[PDB]
């Protein structure tokens, strides 16, 4: 729908390429327009496993620019998706898809698709003079991982770049405060972890000493 | 120590002294299974894991980056120097060193954001140490799941990991509840705990585990008349110093 | 100036119960780029050519499925804390208190509240959804679309995994275990209280007798349903509320267009254009030219890359403080100052 002026043959976008042009025979402004398009995503168990797999094609509305299609269609907010066939039940999210929908490897077995579970379903018993108070106890111990420090490393710049050529090192040698910088930061990050490391462990400075008579009222350490 | 932990969460610590047996099995049954959770599930240690396994992965990938051309005729600086003089040379030369210099300065700046990642988490789990270990915590879920009543810290490779004992309430049982009670036409509001109701008596028990006592005038206080409560319900308040005299 | 002296002291006659918003960002929309697209769309001499490099848009593919994994890692800790989908009664007799303005309203079919509609309409997304496809984007050529235009240049949106009718479905259970339940849902089993009882329990937590809420309910479910109702106006009418909300959406936008609008750089060579290149020179000097292209296009990726890693960990940082402020303000009752808003918690 363009309308050239009559000293204009190609017409270009923010991007600078070449969108439009003049047939030079016909007169006619046509548009161009690339063909390639659209994200697709692969779903896969392990390859030890099994060798299906589901392709998932982000901006395919099914209800086709694929592959090739199989007996297993669905179509999901998060795209098409072609090897899985959908279930009606709920599950725990095991490979995630994207809007509500997950896969997973069931059972004479195949790739499934559902819609996530976000729990069970419970209903509080409210009234207005009712109270719920507990009879017993349980003692619970949990875990909590958490890092405190990662691995420190240094480079050498000549070598990692000009590894023992010495014209190599000598046109390196016009460069230098850049391999100074990033060893500052490498320098810093490895610092930063030791502080990290004292921070967490060495909270208290007197190293106490467990009795050696180990009789805590029944409690075992 | 465990019974002022108890007093800490909100329990009386008669209820630790009377049920000590149990409460230590309980704690030596839960530490013992946390062996068995631990060497059952293979991605416990997920986390350091992925920190060493990301190291390892960034370094692997700065000694792969070294066979890119970065357009230049080979990404060997030895088979340019073999074909080619000193100035055609420089040329290839000062483009493998850009190319080398920009993995590197990629290589520094994922390692900056990573370590900056890392300090939060080192911040969190000395915060953690302070709060959870050093002390008692009454903030909800930061020392693990139920009232925290304390934890132990182990050192792990890379990280720490804390074992967070909690006090988890069990077998629960449904009351009918008063806001207040009327006796002789003053308003008892009890001074820990709450009213409950078994259907036929009332009873004056602590918020979190199932004690029920006589309401007296030493469970109560007294604030005005039973015209304002809503659902104040009638009950007698049982005095001990007049069957003394 | 407050008047101080040796024996004289302040003493309260009155409160009043004040409601206050604090609004937080969660995740940031979840990105995977092309390379191949983006630097040599549809050229093969370009694809031969970029092959030498290879690696590098593995390793910025690698940093940005790191950033969308870790969204939705964000939302799940910040909503998921409970594994219970709690239901709140049919009866909302509460002792006069009253939430509908918080509660999902069952006329409406995404099940939101009036309040989380009047969020959802006041946060404007640069999408209507997530599948454009080949022929709308062919067919409105003459709009300019700016999603089309990051699409044809390698450049896609993820969905999240979590829906915003899941999001409002795990508000929902949380609303209605702290309505029902009080802090107990949070440390273990629900157990049912009165709410009048468990406002109780609040002020004895803030160090007031329980007697003050039981003499003063019906003035103090009125403040409640006041100042809930006043946060629904001030939101209504406050144009600028939802500002780091829209904050994080525009930075987003504007860092994919800025992406699109960075291809038109000569980076030192002759043209911008591969074509024109391409139809000018033979393979040699055409060589050159896009050679220079690659290294200018890559270094835009490499630093879209790099501020959306950092852009990121900020976000992750408000997604901890989010779900460190669930557990702490809804799950519990916080002595921590200001932590949990302005006033006695
Ligand atoms: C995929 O295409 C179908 C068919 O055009 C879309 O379904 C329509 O959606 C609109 C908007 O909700 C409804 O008014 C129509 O009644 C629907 N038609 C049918 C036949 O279902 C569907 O929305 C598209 N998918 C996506 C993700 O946009
Ligand atoms: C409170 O709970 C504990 C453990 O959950 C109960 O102790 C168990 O009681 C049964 C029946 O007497 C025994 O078979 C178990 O061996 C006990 N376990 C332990 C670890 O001691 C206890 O009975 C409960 N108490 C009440 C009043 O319900
Ligand atoms: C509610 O509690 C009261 C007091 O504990 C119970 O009354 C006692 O019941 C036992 C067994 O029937 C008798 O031996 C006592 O003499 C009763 N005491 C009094 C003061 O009446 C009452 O039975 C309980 N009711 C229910 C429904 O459990
Ligand atoms: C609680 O007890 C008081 C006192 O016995 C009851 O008040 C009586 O109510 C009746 C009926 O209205 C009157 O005829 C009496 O004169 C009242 N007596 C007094 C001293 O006020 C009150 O009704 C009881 N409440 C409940 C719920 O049973
Ligand atoms: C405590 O404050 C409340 C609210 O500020 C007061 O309630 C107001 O009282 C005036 C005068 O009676 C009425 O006109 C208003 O309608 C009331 N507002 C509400 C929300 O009920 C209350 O009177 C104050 N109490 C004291 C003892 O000062
Ligand atoms: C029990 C009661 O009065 N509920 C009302 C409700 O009907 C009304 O829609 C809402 C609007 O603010 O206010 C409250
Ligand atoms: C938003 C809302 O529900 N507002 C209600 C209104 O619909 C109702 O007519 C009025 C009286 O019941 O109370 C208020
Ligand atoms: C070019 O020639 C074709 C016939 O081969 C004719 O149809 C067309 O109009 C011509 N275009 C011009 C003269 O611009
Ligand atoms: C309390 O009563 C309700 C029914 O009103 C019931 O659903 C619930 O299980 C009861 N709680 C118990 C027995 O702990
Ligand atoms: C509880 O609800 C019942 C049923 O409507 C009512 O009769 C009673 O007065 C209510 N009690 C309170 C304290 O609201």
């Amino acid at each position: 729908n363009k309308k050239f002026l009559p000293f204009q043959q190609f017409g270009r976008d923010i991007a600078d390429t070449t969108d439009a042009v003049r047939d030079p025979q016909t007169l006619e402004i046509l548009d161009i327009t690339p063909c390639s398009f659209g994200g697709v995503s692969v779903i896969t168990p392990g390859t030890n496993t099994s060798n299906q797999v589901a392709v998932l094609y982000q901006d395919v509305n099914c209800t086709w620019r694929v592959y090739s299609t199989g007996s297993n269609v669905f179509q999901t907010r998060a795209g098409c998706l072609i090897g899985a066939e959908h279930v009606n039940n709920s599950y725990e999210c095991d490979i995630p898809i994207g809007a509500g929908i997950c896969a997973s490897y069931q059972t004479s077995q195949s790739i499934i698709a559902y819609t996530m579970s976000l729990g069970a379903e419970n209903s509080v018993a409210y009234s207005n003079n009712s109270i719920a108070i507990p009879t017993n106890f349980t003692i619970s111990v949990t875990t909590e991982i958490l890092p405190v420090s990662m691995t420190k490393t240094s480079v050498d710049c000549t070598m990692y770049i000009c590894g023992d050529s010495t014209e190599c090192s000598n046109l390196l040698l016009q460069y230098g405060s850049f391999c100074t910088q990033l060893n500052r930061a490498l320098t810093g990050i490895a610092v930063e972890q030791d502080k990290n490391t004292q921070e967490v462990f060495a909270q208290v400075k007197q190293i106490y000493k467990t009795p050696p008579i180990k009789d805590f009222g029944g409690f075992n350490f | 120590q465990m019974a002022y932990r108890f007093n800490g969460i909100g329990v009386t610590q008669n209820v630790l002294y009377e049920n000590q047996k149990l409460i230590a099995n309980q704690f030596n049954s839960a530490i013992g299974k946390i062996q068995d959770s631990l060497s059952s599930t293979p991605s416990a240690l997920g986390k350091l894991q992925d920190v060493v396994n990301q190291n390892a992965q960034a370094l692997n990938t700065l000694v792969k980056q070294l066979s890119s051309n970065f357009g230049a005729i080979s990404s060997v600086l030895n088979d340019i120097l073999s074909r080619l003089d000193p100035p055609e040379a420089e040329v290839q030369i000062d483009r493998l060193i850009t190319g080398r210099l920009q993995s590197l300065q990629t290589y520094v700046t994922q390692q900056l954001i990573r370590a900056a990642e890392i300090r939060a988490s080192a911040n969190l789990a000395a915060t953690k140490m302070s709060e959870c270990v050093l002390g008692q915590s009454k903030r909800v879920d930061f020392c693990g799941k139920g009232y925290h009543l304390m934890s132990f810290p182990q050192s792990a490779p890379h990280g720490v990991v804390f074992l967070h004992v909690t006090y988890v309430p069990a077998q629960e049982k449904n009351f009918t509840t008063a806001p207040a009670i009327c006796h002789d036409g003053k308003a008892h509001f009890p001074r820990e705990g709450v009213f409950v109701s078994n259907g036929t008596h009332w009873f004056v028990t602590q918020r979190n585990f199932y004690e029920p006592q006589i309401i007296t005038t030493d469970n109560t206080f007294v604030s005005g008349n039973c015209d304002v409560v809503i659902g104040i319900v009638n009950n007698t308040v049982y005095d001990p110093l007049q069957p003394e005299l | 100036s407050v008047a101080y002296s040796n024996n004289s002291i302040a003493i309260p006659t009155n409160f009043t119960i004040s409601v206050t918003t604090e609004i937080l960002p969660v995740s940031m929309t979840k990105t995977s780029v092309d390379c191949t697209m983006y630097i040599c769309g549809d050229s093969t001499e370009c694809s031969n050519l970029l092959l030498q490099y290879g690696s590098f848009c593995t390793q910025l593919n690698r940093a940005l499925t790191g950033i969308a994994v870790e969204q939705d890692k964000n939302t799940q800790e910040v909503f998921a804390q409970v594994k219970q989908i709690y239901k709140t009664p049919p009866i909302k007799d509460f002792g006069g208190f009253n939430f509908s303005q918080i509660l999902p309203d069952p006329s409406k079919p995404s099940k939101r509240s009036p309040i989380e509609d009047l969020l959802f309409n006041k946060v404007t997304l640069a999408d209507a959804g997530f599948i454009k496809q080949y022929g709308d984007c062919l067919g409105d050529i003459a709009a300019r679309d700016l999603i089309c235009a990051q699409k044809f240049n390698g450049l896609t949106v993820l969905p999240p995994l979590l829906t915003d009718e899941m999001i409002a479905q795990y508000t929902s259970a949380l609303l209605a275990g702290t309505i029902t339940s009080g802090w107990t849902f949070g440390a273990g089993p629900a157990l049912q209280i009165p709410f009048p009882m468990q406002m109780a329990y609040r002020f004895n937590g803030i160090g007031v007798t329980q007697n003050v809420l039981y003499e003063n309910q019906k003035l103090i479910a009125n403040q409640f349903n006041s100042a809930i109702g006043k946060i629904q106006d001030s939101l209504s009418s406050t144009p600028s509320a939802l500002g780091k909300l829209q904050d994080v959406v525009n930075q987003n936008a504007q860092a994919l267009n800025t992406l699109v609008k960075q291809l038109s750089s000569n980076f030192g060579a002759i043209s911008s254009v591969l074509n024109d290149i391409l139809s000018r020179l033979d393979p040699p000097e055409a060589e050159v030219q896009i050679d220079r292209l690659i290294t200018g296009r890559l270094q835009s990726l490499q630093t879209y890359v790099t501020q959306q890693l950092i852009r990121a960990a900020e976000i992750r940082a408000s997604a901890n403080l989010a779900a460190t402020k669930m557990s702490e303000c809804v799950l519990g009752q916080s002595k921590r100052v200001d932590f949990c808003g302005k006033g006695y918690h």
